RNA sequence: AAAA
RNA sequence: AAAA
RNA sequence: AAAA
């Protein structure tokens, strides 16, 4: 049992605070002096965690985000006896802002998790065939968990990045047969056709606003992510937060959030060698 | 990706053509303790709603002050799945009672009663596709049926593509072996969306046909969503 | 027909037939009358006085608000006006920082805290609020010197008796409150009085027992 | 962990109400003007459910239940090697009633889960020994579902109602050997021998009445449960409630529950086809 | 239904007759540190009460205003039974946790000590059957010895049928292997039922001679009850 | 999810209280009369609960214990194919002291089923490689359930030697081959090496004192616990409380808990039998 | 108890000397959002920890009168191991919660903020043995960058002995494989331990010698700590 | 019954409150316990507002305990009708 | 885990 | 379960 | 799941 209920105790932002952060919007800039359609300091650092099979430390401005993998050997699932498993976790933990307490993940980090899932499992990135060893009897389950360690604003893209770093990272190891696993041995990386990128968009106002901050994100009316691999496919949509948004407002986001994708996956692809 | 899901006829599994809604039927007051109740089905998939009236949320640390709080059950029963599911809340029911909260925050005038609490129970008896959207609507009606003031009702309907076709209101099959799948839910009368999601994978070109042909999907449901909750006085 | 039917001075037990008939006698929580018979609540003992009956209860760590009352109280928490203090009750007691300093509280204000024993009266109770105390009596608030002794409050008037009982004792310097708490002051070796006091509650005479101790 | 407690918040019923509701009581007769032997209006509807393999709505009065059952397959429990299994569930949705609230099943819904469990169990309607396929390999396991959508008094008789019709209603699949189930094909219905009824009798002060509604068990002084199979014989008890009952008071509850379970069952049989 | 549970000697399993009881052995003041407590042996069955006298209930919308609230807890430990029980509460447990706590609910004067709670932790030691009514005695004769006043004790047996003997206080074999398992608790001086449950099956006519030899035998049990009471001051 | 917070409803005991414990602790004496090296008054009683297949029934000054302990047949970890299992549970029933509310167990309960874990464990006293049956397939798993019933102060000692006492108290039954247990044939009890016995020594103020009571506990700035086996090698140590202590505290309690133990150890080893 | 932890040329499996430390890197205020954060890495060992600056505990029945409430949490990521850890908390990670709260109790001037709580998280991002005082150091290192009073930083460093020779801040083959394994944590400056744990065994001289090894790595720590603090200033 | 009122359910979304002091005309005295649960009582809305629960009145002609007659409850919304 |  |  |  468990419902989902208005968030209550939430960052209470003054209303002098928001007046301001518009006012910059008239002219196209933000608080940071940015553009509303740039992302902020990227930085990506792979093999981060060094008991991670592969693992990435992300830092979208102030949002910081450690996405880990772990390989195992299992049986597949019966709905699916031709392909590796991948099992995606977020935490938001407490250490990320002061309202996030302990526990088991609230419907944000789940959301969180199953979005990323949804945006890998959907684009193919991830072909889960290729991780079979001998089918129908054992496969690979990769895998992800993401740990939010600094709560920055637009959480949900930076657990993308580092997601689809952390899986480019990945190191894997020679099985062998009597079926073991030789850790003393990589026998290559995880195979993925391709990055993929989520580009959230908030609409704050007349405003739409790519990869908005904490302020921002505390103002806006709603949001809503969209998914890209790098022939620009739309492999997952999804719109969060409380406020509605017109049919122009969604139609003028995909084509901004398209646009920023393509920037952004070129800087991803330099971060991760390809 | 295996069953043939458009046949050589060009219509859909069900005999549907790509443009065409599978069947609706609305009841409303079916729970004499609830403060509003509705049942919602499309097709075969069918959803029920209770709504508890705005009453004061003990906590109260919890409630707000300039408002009054939602709380919204989205949930499945164990048989209306083709095989059982287990009643302990998924990671999949988790995510849609907030997604369907959310569309909900919009719609209810709940300023007119801060530091309450209003409660939203949808269950989902049968599961046939898009009962997020189901169990949308049943909730909009409900709080219609409890007097709980709104800006607008919901309406809702999942779009997709199966075997390259652009199709509205999709089946379980179509949700299960089709590219992609996309449920939508707007405040017609106020051209707002309430939800958004999207599945599997589209072009942006097809986003966009697919998108234009949700909201006249949309548009036929919520109709019927007005006839219904004029019904009885009329 | 009126009749008691147990022998006076008998152990009686919860559920236990006292006397039959039309009597009466002052409601009490420890007897029960379900039309007309009468039956003990709780493992005690059958007494009669005069014309009326009562169950004397054996047993309960618990004392019983009573207003006016005179207890021993431990400090258990502050509150912005007040202490909340636990004289061994279902319910916790409460001193307004106003009966304690005769005034209201100035500006910036922190006489008791939490552990403190605050010898006081009860100055307000009833079925439906918690007990209220006053210091404001002779020889009433804090407690400085001396020990205390906790026993059951059901045992409170057996240390007593036709005051017979505290006389013994004191031969020390002791006081009996209600709450089932006794404060004292006796010289540590003397203090080992509390044996005695254990060896009433295993008992309900020891003046021989604190002449050969 | 976890223990029971004295409900606190519940539906406080106002003097004045209560010196009615007896009122009527003195001449055989209450509110909704029925006797104090009667059942409300009962309605059952089959096949409710669409993709359970056997269901039943059941309005009693305002009280109304939905009953459904789903057959799988399994290992069976090493303890009873040649039988099948039941397993029962009753869901209390917060939907029934204002005061109930969402999450796992406090104790009235498990409390209400076993009573029917036992009387199905105990009376042998249901022959477990019946549901084995290849005997200690595998066996069906029976899943009972029940929720209650509508709380107005008396739920227990209307689960069993509901959990009875649920099963009468139970389509069964042909088994395919290779072992899979052929959900294209029924193959009959789950075996029972018979129905069963359970019938609660309510104390309220000194009158006993049957099936009680919201308002008279919100008065009554405890309520007693009796089942029964349709020889008569006494299949589950169940005294509940706060409050005590007299042996003499029981005595005449038994009488006056098995001469309404005669009726009630006749009714049962016509619903069911049987 | 496999084991002869009467012989041909018309005995039990265990050598008793048909209308006779388990052996029955009562301690008191046994925990120091709880206002109450209470072992409480029949038998092979063996549990330990403790009571918590009244106390001011923290939280405190879950007091009631004219009554206390009983808190009752009825739990096995792992070693009580044949194969170890996982200590994790079952289904069963918290049925019984209810079904014991309404038995003391009819006992206990709880209206003296309004707002309040008292605490009722009952363990199962050693499961020979019949522990939920051992539970019951053990917490009554906690409650006694706590000095929470009470109308009367309660006493309770179990009742049945092996092989069509109607039988008094069932060992373990006879609950497993029977045909009918009557548990009955009452406040005998009140004649007053306050636990009532039967699993397995009866007649009527059986049932109401089961019930008949419950009652003497829960007088033998009461008197019992009464004299351990009352032992330490005589 | 979960955290470790400072207890807030304790057992508030009053400063005069304090004043006087300490009093004769100048003397060498406390308020039970008993040297600060000295142990409560003993008692051990072996078979206690009659269907536990050993147990002991501990009283040690009025803290109460009861451990027990169950065998089964499993199969083994796979970090451990040569070896039984040894699985520890302590519960600190609500029956031991009126601040402990029912539940699964707090951090208090599981410290110390960790604390008599390792100290079991580390001291070798259990073989777990005599418990294999058919090695690599199924080994004993010995399940040791401790449950405290009265809380008197100094708990940890009395679970341990509640532990010792029923595993050696354990009976082991003849296991059949066709792999099953007949519990009617009692074929050996537990081998176990040695005893082993864990001492506390509280800090309190300028002073060590062996086996706190109640009181004592609840003024002590920490306390520490040691493990010994009888050639009194250290086998566990465990400082807890919120006190610090001085290195040269440390030094003098474990010289002083070491003392102690010689005594303990004869003593147990007399309940024992051995 | 299988592989070679000391080699012939008297060394450890990672070359180094018996009293020799792992290397040390401190990192300060990492985290935007915490009142105070800190990275520390002891070889393989990697924690991060966050505070949540003294804040009125909202319960508040949970606070206390007199002092601030320390909450505390030591959690391992799943990819911190060699194999996943689950990410629900381990009956361990619930122990060293204590462990390291209770060492923390004795540093931080908790009574400078009665009726508060203090947050402390820390999250253990490589787990290559030592782990509970990597963490414990982390936590009072992020509670000096939030300037939260205190009598003194926290050091630690866990001894042992391997193939019979004490050892000084073991590595994880050598915590798996060894006979003791024994941190210790203290306030150096006041020669005051906070943390004190052994498993394995010992005769009580190795216990002495191990002890006193473990005070001269504790001091090099410190020295460390004390250092990386000023350093931004200096 | 709360220290110094009742609390009262005047069927809607906030809980009535009803001061002693407004029953009894004067302080409430040591030691003192008119109304309790389950009673129905026709008052009067003294104060209200956005920002706070109802407060009753009973200080006016044919207010305050209701003793005799039935009570029938039904839609407020349905009261001008 | 994902899908309904 | 234990070990990290 | 049921039985203790
Ligand atoms: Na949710
Ligand atoms: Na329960
Ligand atoms: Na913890």
């Amino acid at each position: 049992g468990h419902m989902s209920s208005t968030p209550s105790n939430q960052n209470i932002i003054p209303i002098i605070k928001k007046e301001s952060i518009v006012s910059l919007f008239e002219k196209g800039i933000r608080q940071d002096g940015r553009k509303l359609t740039d992302y902020r300091p990227l930085s990506i650092t792979l093999d981060y965690a060094k008991k991670a099979d592969g693992s990435a430390l992300v830092k979208l401005g102030t949002t910081m985000v450690l996405a880990g993998t772990k390989l195992e050997i299992d049986k597949p699932y019966e709905d699916t006896p031709n392909q590796g498993n991948l099992i995606v976790n977020v935490e938001l933990l407490p250490l990320a802002y002061e309202t996030f307490e302990p526990g088991p993940p609230d419907e944000n980090a789940i959301e969180l998790a199953r979005v990323v899932d949804r945006s890998l499992r959907d684009s193919k990135a991830l072909d889960l065939t290729k991780l079979v060893i001998e089918p129908g009897k054992s496969v690979w389950t990769v895998w992800l968990d993401v740990y939010v360690l600094d709560y920055g604003g637009n959480v949900l893209d930076a657990c993308t990045l580092a997601s689809v770093a952390a899986l480019y990272n990945t190191k894997v190891y020679k099985v062998e047969q009597h079926i073991s696993v030789n850790k003393n041995e990589v026998v290559g990386k995880l195979p993925l056709n391709y990055p993929v990128v989520t580009i959230s968009v908030a609409k704050v106002d007349k405003y739409l606003v790519v990869d908005p901050d904490l302020d921002e994100e505390s103002i806006m009316d709603a949001k809503i992510s969209f998914s890209y691999t790098p022939d620009l496919k739309i492999v997952g949509i999804q719109k969060s937060g409380k406020g509605s948004m017109s049919l122009q407002d969604i139609d003028q986001a995909e084509n901004t959030a398209r646009s920023t994708a393509v920037k952004l996956l070129e800087e991803l692809k330099k971060h991760l060698g390809i | 990706e295996r069953p043939k899901l458009i046949l050589d006829d060009g219509k859909r599994t069900d005999g549907r053509k790509p443009d065409e809604l599978r069947s609706i039927k609305i009841e409303l007051g079916v729970l004499k303790n609830a403060d509003g109740s509705a049942i919602f089905e499309m097709g075969n998939t069918k959803a029920i709603a209770a709504v508890y009236g705005p009453k004061e949320m003990h906590p109260r640390h919890l409630s707000l002050p300039d408002r009054a709080v939602l709380r919204v059950r989205y949930h499945m029963t164990p048989f209306s799945t083709d095989e059982r599911k287990n009643p302990a809340p998924s990671r999949r029911e988790i995510e849609l009672s907030k997604v369907i909260r959310e569309a909900l925050e919009s719609a209810v005038l709940v300023e007119l009663f801060p530091r309450t609490a209003i409660d939203v129970f949808t269950e989902i008896l049968q599961a046939d596709a898009g009962s997020r959207l189901v169990s949308l609507m049943a909730a909009s009606l409900a709080l219609a049926d409890a007097g709980i003031p709104m800006r607008d009702l919901i309406a809702g309907v999942a779009v997709g593509k199966a075997d390259g076709v652009i199709i509205l209101d999709l089946n379980e099959t179509e949700a299960m072996w089709g590219e992609a799948d996309m449920p939508i839910a707007m405040m017609p009368s106020l051209n707002q969306v309430t939800l958004f999601q999207l599945n599997g994978s589209m072009t942006p070109d097809e986003f966009r046909q697919a998108f234009d042909l949700a909201v006249k999907g949309i548009n036929i449901i919520y109709n019927l969503e007005r006839e219904a909750l004029k019904s009885k006085y009329v | 027909s009126q009749e008691i039917v147990l022998q006076p001075r008998s152990i009686v037990v919860p559920g236990e037939l006292l006397a039959e008939g039309e009597f009466q006698i002052p409601w009490s929580p420890y007897i029960l009358k379900i039309n007309s018979k009468y039956y003990s609540t709780v493992v005690g003992l059958f007494d009669v006085k005069d014309t009326q009956f009562e169950v004397i209860p054996l047993e309960g760590s618990f004392y019983y608000p009573k207003i006016n009352d005179i207890v021993i109280g431990l400090v258990e928490d502050v509150e912005i006006y007040g202490w909340v203090v636990d004289i061994k009750a279902p319910y916790k007691a409460y001193l307004p920082a106003s009966n304690l300093l005769g005034r209201s509280i100035n500006v910036g204000e922190d006489y008791l805290d939490v552990g403190d024993y605050v010898i006081a009266r009860i100055e307000n109770f009833d079925r439906s609020i918690d007990p209220v105390l006053s210091v404001k009596g002779k020889d009433l608030g804090r407690v400085s010197n001396g020990i205390v002794i906790d026993i059951m409050p059901v045992k409170v008037p057996r240390v007593i008796g036709n005051k017979s009982m505290y006389e013994t004792l004191t031969s020390c310097s002791i006081f009996v409150a209600n709450n089932g708490r006794i404060w004292a002051t006796c010289s540590r070796f003397s203090e080992e009085i509390l044996i005695e006091a254990i060896r009433k509650i295993e008992n309900e005479l020891t003046d021989r027992i604190k002449q050969f101790i």
